[PDB]
Protein backbone atom coordinates (compact mmCIF):
# COMPACT_ATOMS: atom_id res chain seq x y z
CA UNK A 1 0.00 0.00 0.00
CA UNK A 2 1.41 3.75 -0.38
CA UNK A 3 0.34 6.45 1.80
CA UNK A 4 0.74 10.35 1.70
CA UNK A 5 2.83 12.37 4.55
CA UNK A 6 1.16 14.79 6.78
CA UNK A 7 3.82 17.29 7.40
CA UNK A 8 3.91 19.50 10.75
CA UNK A 9 5.99 22.58 10.58
CA UNK A 10 6.80 24.25 14.23
CA UNK A 11 9.50 25.05 16.57
CA UNK A 12 10.40 23.47 19.72
CA UNK A 13 9.45 26.95 21.58
CA UNK A 14 7.06 29.91 21.33
CA UNK A 15 8.33 31.95 18.96
CA UNK A 16 9.98 35.27 20.03
CA UNK A 17 11.88 37.01 17.32
CA UNK A 18 15.93 37.12 18.15
CA UNK A 19 15.50 34.32 20.15
CA UNK A 20 17.57 30.93 19.33
CA UNK A 21 14.97 28.00 19.21
CA UNK A 22 14.30 25.02 16.82
CA UNK A 23 12.71 24.31 14.02
CA UNK A 24 10.65 20.82 13.26
CA UNK A 25 9.42 19.26 9.98
CA UNK A 26 7.85 16.42 11.45
CA UNK A 27 6.66 13.68 8.81
CA UNK A 28 3.72 10.73 9.50
CA UNK A 29 1.73 8.58 7.67
CA UNK A 30 4.09 7.88 5.31
CA UNK A 31 4.25 4.68 3.23
CA UNK A 32 7.05 3.41 1.52
CA UNK A 33 9.70 5.14 4.18
CA UNK A 34 11.97 6.60 1.19
CA UNK A 35 11.44 10.06 1.79
CA UNK A 36 13.39 13.62 1.45
CA UNK A 37 12.71 16.27 3.67
CA UNK A 38 14.35 20.14 3.37
CA UNK A 39 14.38 22.60 6.31
CA UNK A 40 13.99 26.00 4.17
CA UNK A 41 15.31 29.60 4.92
CA UNK A 42 13.51 32.11 2.10
CA UNK A 43 13.77 29.21 -0.09
CA UNK A 44 16.75 28.11 0.38
CA UNK A 45 17.69 24.73 1.53
CA UNK A 46 19.12 24.62 5.44
CA UNK A 47 22.21 22.61 5.30
CA UNK A 48 22.87 21.17 8.54
CA UNK A 49 19.42 19.43 9.53
CA UNK A 50 19.02 16.56 11.99
CA UNK A 51 16.50 13.65 12.04
CA UNK A 52 15.48 10.56 13.92
CA UNK A 53 15.54 7.38 12.92
CA UNK A 54 12.76 5.86 11.34
CA UNK A 55 9.74 4.50 13.52
CA UNK A 56 6.30 3.62 12.58
CA UNK A 57 3.46 3.51 14.08
CA UNK A 58 0.28 0.74 15.04
CA UNK A 59 -0.73 0.77 11.51
CA UNK A 60 2.61 0.53 9.97
CA UNK A 61 2.85 3.84 8.40
CA UNK A 62 6.48 5.67 8.96
CA UNK A 63 7.48 8.59 11.07
CA UNK A 64 10.32 10.85 11.32
CA UNK A 65 11.40 14.40 13.00
CA UNK A 66 13.57 16.91 11.20
CA UNK A 67 14.80 19.46 13.07
CA UNK A 68 17.52 22.66 12.89
CA UNK A 69 18.55 25.43 15.38
CA UNK A 70 16.94 28.96 14.72
CA UNK A 71 16.34 32.12 15.49
CA UNK A 72 13.05 33.18 13.88
CA UNK A 73 12.83 36.92 13.16
CA UNK A 74 10.18 39.11 11.50
CA UNK A 75 11.27 39.01 8.44
CA UNK A 76 12.72 35.61 7.70
CA UNK A 77 10.62 33.03 5.27
CA UNK A 78 10.55 29.10 6.93
CA UNK A 79 9.10 26.25 5.28
CA UNK A 80 9.49 22.22 4.75
CA UNK A 81 9.90 20.90 1.70
CA UNK A 82 8.97 16.67 1.58
CA UNK A 83 9.54 14.59 -1.40
CA UNK A 84 7.94 11.03 -1.77
CA UNK A 85 6.74 8.97 -4.46
CA UNK A 86 2.98 9.59 -3.71
CA UNK A 87 3.59 13.42 -4.39
CA UNK A 88 3.71 14.35 -8.10
CA UNK A 89 6.51 17.01 -7.07
CA UNK A 90 7.63 18.12 -3.46
CA UNK A 91 5.02 19.68 -0.92
CA UNK A 92 6.62 22.64 0.63
CA UNK A 93 4.65 23.66 3.82
CA UNK A 94 5.19 27.26 4.84
CA UNK A 95 6.04 27.96 8.81
CA UNK A 96 3.50 29.69 10.75
CA UNK A 97 4.69 30.74 14.54
CA UNK A 98 0.77 30.27 15.46
CA UNK A 99 1.11 26.51 14.43
CA UNK B 1 17.20 -6.14 25.53
CA UNK B 2 16.37 -7.77 22.41
CA UNK B 3 14.90 -11.47 22.35
CA UNK B 4 17.67 -13.60 20.35
CA UNK B 5 15.63 -15.82 18.46
CA UNK B 6 15.62 -16.13 14.83
CA UNK B 7 12.68 -17.27 13.22
CA UNK B 8 11.90 -17.34 9.44
CA UNK B 9 9.25 -16.95 7.04
CA UNK C 1 -0.41 -0.67 30.76
CA UNK C 2 1.41 1.02 33.24
CA UNK C 3 4.22 0.67 31.17
CA UNK C 4 5.99 -0.73 28.08
CA UNK C 5 8.58 -1.62 26.06
CA UNK C 6 8.81 -1.94 21.98
CA UNK C 7 11.45 -2.58 19.65
CA UNK C 8 10.29 -1.48 15.70
CA UNK C 9 11.79 -2.91 12.58
CA UNK C 10 12.20 -1.94 9.35
CA UNK C 11 13.93 -3.77 5.91
CA UNK C 12 13.78 -1.91 2.54
CA UNK C 13 15.03 -3.82 -0.40
CA UNK C 14 16.91 -1.83 -2.68
CA UNK C 15 17.26 -3.77 -6.50
CA UNK C 16 19.79 -2.36 -7.95
CA UNK C 17 21.61 -0.22 -5.19
CA UNK C 18 22.69 -2.19 -2.50
CA UNK C 19 21.77 -4.77 0.41
CA UNK C 20 18.50 -3.98 2.00
CA UNK C 21 18.86 -1.07 4.13
CA UNK C 22 17.66 -2.16 8.24
CA UNK C 23 16.73 0.40 10.69
CA UNK C 24 15.50 -0.81 13.98
CA UNK C 25 14.92 1.62 17.24
CA UNK C 26 13.38 0.49 21.01
CA UNK C 27 11.22 2.49 22.82
CA UNK C 28 10.35 2.23 26.80
CA UNK C 29 6.62 4.12 26.89
CA UNK C 30 7.24 7.04 24.94
CA UNK C 31 10.92 7.05 24.94
CA UNK C 32 13.56 6.44 22.33
CA UNK C 33 16.33 4.48 24.02
CA UNK C 34 18.09 2.67 21.22
CA UNK C 35 18.99 2.14 17.48
CA UNK C 36 20.44 0.17 15.44
CA UNK C 37 21.30 1.71 11.44
CA UNK C 38 23.00 -1.00 9.03
CA UNK C 39 23.97 1.58 6.96
CA UNK C 40 26.17 3.77 9.93
CA UNK C 41 30.02 3.21 9.35
CA UNK C 42 30.42 -0.03 11.54
CA UNK C 43 26.65 -0.39 12.88
CA UNK C 44 26.47 -1.28 16.48
CA UNK C 45 23.53 -0.66 18.40
CA UNK C 46 23.99 2.81 19.78
CA UNK C 47 22.23 4.90 23.12
CA UNK C 48 19.36 7.11 22.99
CA UNK C 49 18.40 7.70 26.50
CA UNK C 50 20.58 8.86 29.48
CA UNK C 51 19.96 6.16 31.47
CA UNK C 52 20.54 3.14 29.20
CA UNK C 53 24.44 4.46 28.96
CA UNK C 54 25.42 2.43 32.11
CA UNK C 55 24.55 -0.73 30.78
CA UNK C 56 27.93 -2.49 29.88
CA UNK C 57 30.09 -3.58 26.83
CA UNK C 58 28.69 -7.52 26.81
CA UNK C 59 25.23 -5.25 26.64
CA UNK C 60 26.38 -3.76 23.54
CA UNK C 61 27.77 -6.16 21.73
CA UNK C 62 25.01 -8.58 22.16
CA UNK C 63 22.52 -6.15 21.22
CA UNK C 64 24.45 -5.32 17.84
CA UNK C 65 25.06 -9.46 17.33
CA UNK C 66 20.92 -9.71 17.55
CA UNK C 67 20.63 -7.00 15.16
CA UNK C 68 22.88 -7.72 12.67
CA UNK C 69 21.44 -11.13 13.03
CA UNK C 70 17.88 -9.59 12.55
CA UNK C 71 19.16 -7.69 9.82
CA UNK C 72 20.27 -11.37 8.04
CA UNK C 73 17.09 -13.22 8.79
CA UNK C 74 14.92 -10.28 7.13
CA UNK C 75 16.85 -10.54 3.66
CA UNK C 76 16.45 -14.57 3.42
CA UNK C 77 12.87 -13.26 4.10
CA UNK C 78 12.41 -10.47 1.69
CA UNK C 79 13.91 -13.51 -1.03
CA UNK C 80 11.28 -15.82 0.40
CA UNK C 81 8.35 -13.80 0.27
CA UNK C 82 9.34 -12.88 -3.37
CA UNK C 83 8.71 -16.70 -4.15
CA UNK C 84 5.51 -16.76 -2.13
CA UNK C 85 4.38 -13.40 -3.60
CA UNK C 86 5.40 -14.58 -7.34
CA UNK C 87 7.16 -11.14 -7.59
CA UNK C 88 10.33 -9.64 -9.70
CA UNK C 89 13.32 -9.10 -8.19
CA UNK C 90 13.47 -5.74 -9.67
CA UNK C 91 10.50 -4.64 -7.53
CA UNK C 92 11.75 -2.94 -4.00
CA UNK C 93 9.97 -4.43 -0.71
CA UNK C 94 9.24 -3.25 2.84
CA UNK C 95 9.11 -5.81 5.74
CA UNK C 96 8.36 -4.49 9.18
CA UNK C 97 8.41 -6.14 12.59
CA UNK C 98 7.07 -4.76 16.00
CA UNK C 99 7.55 -6.69 19.43
CA UNK C 100 7.01 -5.88 23.04
CA UNK C 101 5.33 -6.28 26.24
CA UNK C 102 3.28 -4.34 28.73
CA UNK C 103 3.38 -4.55 32.20
CA UNK C 104 0.89 -3.41 34.85
CA UNK C 105 1.82 -1.88 38.22
CA UNK C 106 2.28 -5.32 39.74
CA UNK C 107 5.07 -5.68 37.16
CA UNK C 108 4.14 -8.27 35.66
CA UNK C 109 2.88 -9.21 31.72
CA UNK C 110 -0.02 -7.44 30.90
CA UNK C 111 0.14 -7.99 26.90
CA UNK C 112 2.62 -8.93 24.50
CA UNK C 113 3.06 -8.34 21.03
CA UNK C 114 5.03 -9.51 18.45
CA UNK C 115 3.87 -9.01 14.52
CA UNK C 116 5.10 -8.54 11.04
CA UNK C 117 3.76 -6.51 7.79
CA UNK C 118 4.75 -6.82 4.03
CA UNK C 119 4.54 -3.64 2.27
CA UNK C 120 2.40 -1.89 4.69
CA UNK C 121 -0.39 -4.45 5.07
CA UNK C 122 -0.52 -7.02 7.87
CA UNK C 123 1.17 -10.60 7.26
CA UNK C 124 1.26 -12.50 10.44
CA UNK C 125 0.70 -11.75 14.03
CA UNK C 126 0.88 -13.19 17.30
CA UNK C 127 -2.12 -13.48 18.90
CA UNK C 128 -2.85 -12.00 22.72
CA UNK C 129 -2.43 -15.70 24.07
CA UNK C 130 1.01 -15.57 22.67
CA UNK C 131 0.23 -19.26 21.57
CA UNK C 132 -1.83 -18.61 18.22
CA UNK C 133 -1.48 -16.84 15.07
CA UNK C 134 -3.30 -14.36 13.00
CA UNK C 135 -1.82 -14.85 9.07
CA UNK C 136 -3.57 -11.99 6.86
CA UNK C 137 -3.31 -14.09 3.55
CA UNK C 138 -2.67 -17.34 1.80
CA UNK C 139 1.26 -16.65 1.95
CA UNK C 140 1.42 -15.68 5.30
CA UNK C 141 -0.64 -18.70 5.93
CA UNK C 142 2.72 -20.94 4.80
CA UNK C 143 4.66 -18.84 7.43
CA UNK C 144 2.62 -19.94 10.24
CA UNK C 145 2.38 -23.71 9.22
CA UNK C 146 6.12 -23.48 9.38
CA UNK C 147 5.89 -21.88 12.35
CA UNK C 148 3.54 -23.98 14.20
CA UNK C 149 5.50 -26.84 13.56
CA UNK C 150 8.74 -25.04 14.72
CA UNK C 151 7.01 -23.86 17.97
CA UNK C 152 7.92 -20.42 17.74
CA UNK C 153 5.37 -18.96 19.76
CA UNK C 154 6.36 -20.88 22.50
CA UNK C 155 9.86 -19.35 22.44
CA UNK C 156 8.38 -16.17 21.97
CA UNK C 157 6.12 -16.57 24.94
CA UNK C 158 8.77 -17.28 27.34
CA UNK C 159 10.94 -14.19 26.01
CA UNK C 160 7.70 -11.54 26.59
CA UNK C 161 6.91 -13.25 30.11
CA UNK C 162 10.13 -13.20 30.93
CA UNK C 163 13.70 -11.23 29.80
CA UNK C 164 10.65 -8.66 28.48
CA UNK C 165 9.15 -7.69 31.10
CA UNK C 166 12.57 -7.79 33.46
CA UNK C 167 14.68 -5.97 31.47
CA UNK C 168 11.81 -3.48 31.17
CA UNK C 169 11.56 -3.01 34.66
CA UNK C 170 15.12 -2.64 35.03
CA UNK C 171 14.59 0.26 33.05
CA UNK C 172 12.07 2.19 34.57
CA UNK C 173 14.14 1.66 38.01
CA UNK C 174 17.31 3.04 36.42
CA UNK C 175 15.41 5.95 34.44
CA UNK C 176 13.13 6.22 37.16
CA UNK C 177 13.54 10.15 37.69
CA UNK C 178 12.63 10.92 34.39
CA UNK C 179 10.10 7.95 32.60
CA UNK C 180 8.22 7.21 35.90
CA UNK C 181 7.45 11.27 36.37
CA UNK C 182 4.61 12.47 33.80
CA UNK C 183 5.37 15.72 32.71
CA UNK C 184 1.86 17.52 32.89
CA UNK C 185 0.89 19.95 29.69
CA UNK C 186 1.60 23.52 29.23
CA UNK C 187 -1.52 25.12 28.20
CA UNK C 188 -2.88 28.31 27.00
CA UNK C 189 -5.29 29.49 24.44
CA UNK C 190 -4.29 32.08 21.76
CA UNK C 191 -6.75 34.13 19.05
CA UNK C 192 -6.25 34.71 15.54
CA UNK C 193 -8.76 37.01 13.82
CA UNK C 194 -9.30 35.55 10.57
CA UNK C 195 -11.75 38.61 9.19
CA UNK C 196 -13.85 41.24 10.88
CA UNK C 197 -16.25 38.68 11.48
CA UNK C 198 -14.89 35.57 12.69
CA UNK C 199 -11.32 34.42 14.32
CA UNK C 200 -9.47 30.60 15.35
CA UNK C 201 -9.18 30.28 19.29
CA UNK C 202 -6.12 27.93 19.19
CA UNK C 203 -5.78 25.34 22.83
CA UNK C 204 -1.83 24.57 22.92
CA UNK C 205 -0.37 21.92 25.09
CA UNK C 206 3.09 21.97 24.93
CA UNK C 207 6.11 19.78 26.72
CA UNK C 208 4.04 16.92 28.13
CA UNK C 209 4.76 13.70 29.03
CA UNK C 210 3.40 11.07 28.23
CA UNK C 211 2.56 11.44 25.08
CA UNK C 212 -1.28 10.95 25.94
CA UNK C 213 -3.67 13.37 26.16
CA UNK C 214 -7.26 14.78 25.38
CA UNK C 215 -7.90 18.18 24.22
CA UNK C 216 -11.33 19.23 23.69
CA UNK C 217 -13.17 22.60 22.82
CA UNK C 218 -16.89 22.99 24.27
CA UNK C 219 -18.93 26.11 23.45
CA UNK C 220 -21.27 26.60 26.73
CA UNK C 221 -20.50 23.45 28.10
CA UNK C 222 -21.29 21.04 24.81
CA UNK C 223 -18.63 19.75 22.29
CA UNK C 224 -17.59 21.27 19.71
CA UNK C 225 -16.93 17.46 17.95
CA UNK C 226 -17.25 18.19 14.39
CA UNK C 227 -16.07 21.44 14.64
CA UNK C 228 -12.57 21.03 16.39
CA UNK C 229 -9.67 20.88 14.17
CA UNK C 230 -7.46 18.65 15.90
CA UNK C 231 -3.82 18.27 14.96
CA UNK C 232 -1.68 14.97 15.76
CA UNK C 233 0.77 14.76 18.79
CA UNK C 234 4.19 15.75 17.54
CA UNK C 235 7.47 15.54 19.44
CA UNK C 236 8.79 18.91 20.65
CA UNK C 237 12.11 17.66 19.46
CA UNK C 238 13.60 17.40 23.54
CA UNK C 239 11.52 13.95 24.34
CA UNK C 240 8.60 15.89 25.18
CA UNK C 241 5.70 16.53 22.80
CA UNK C 242 2.97 19.12 21.67
CA UNK C 243 -0.75 19.02 20.84
CA UNK C 244 -2.82 22.00 19.20
CA UNK C 245 -6.65 22.16 18.85
CA UNK C 246 -8.59 25.11 17.28
CA UNK C 247 -12.10 26.39 16.78
CA UNK C 248 -13.50 28.97 14.10
CA UNK C 249 -15.95 31.21 16.24
CA UNK C 250 -18.26 34.10 15.11
CA UNK C 251 -16.39 37.38 16.64
CA UNK C 252 -18.05 38.73 19.99
CA UNK C 253 -18.89 34.81 20.63
CA UNK C 254 -15.21 34.00 22.26
CA UNK C 255 -15.78 33.85 25.71
CA UNK C 256 -18.54 30.98 25.56
CA UNK C 257 -16.09 28.87 24.35
CA UNK C 258 -14.16 26.77 26.61
CA UNK C 259 -10.81 24.20 26.01
CA UNK C 260 -10.88 21.15 28.45
CA UNK C 261 -7.47 18.87 28.90
CA UNK C 262 -7.11 15.59 30.20
CA UNK C 263 -3.25 14.14 30.83
CA UNK C 264 -2.25 11.62 33.39
CA UNK C 265 0.40 14.51 34.47
CA UNK C 266 -3.03 16.45 35.92
CA UNK C 267 -4.76 16.02 38.79
CA UNK C 268 -8.18 16.59 37.22
CA UNK C 269 -9.04 17.91 33.50
CA UNK C 270 -8.38 21.29 33.10
CA UNK C 271 -10.39 24.16 31.56
CA UNK C 272 -9.07 26.99 29.99
CA UNK C 273 -10.57 30.23 28.40
CA UNK C 274 -8.73 32.80 25.77
CA UNK C 275 -7.75 35.39 28.59
CA UNK C 276 -7.38 38.26 26.69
Amino acid sequence: IQRTPKIQVYSRHPAENGKSNFLNCYVSGFHPSDIEVDLLKNGERIEKVEHSDLSFSKDWSFYLLYYTEFTPTEKDEYACRVNHVTLSQPKIVKWDRDM
Amino acid sequence: ARAAAAAAA
Amino acid sequence: GSHSMRYFHTSVSRPGRGEPRFITVGYVDDTLFVRFDSDAASPREEPRAPWIEQEGPEYWDRETQICKAKAQTDREDLRTLLRYYNQSEAGSHTLQNMYGCDVGPDGRLLRGYHQDAYDGKDYIALNEDLSSWTAADTAAQITQRKWEAARVAEQLRAYLEGECVEWLRRYLENGKETLQRADPPKTHVTHHPISDHEATLRCWALGFYPAEITLTWQRDGEDQTQDTELVETRPAGDRTFQKWAAVVVPSGEEQRYTCHVQHEGLPKPLTLRWEP
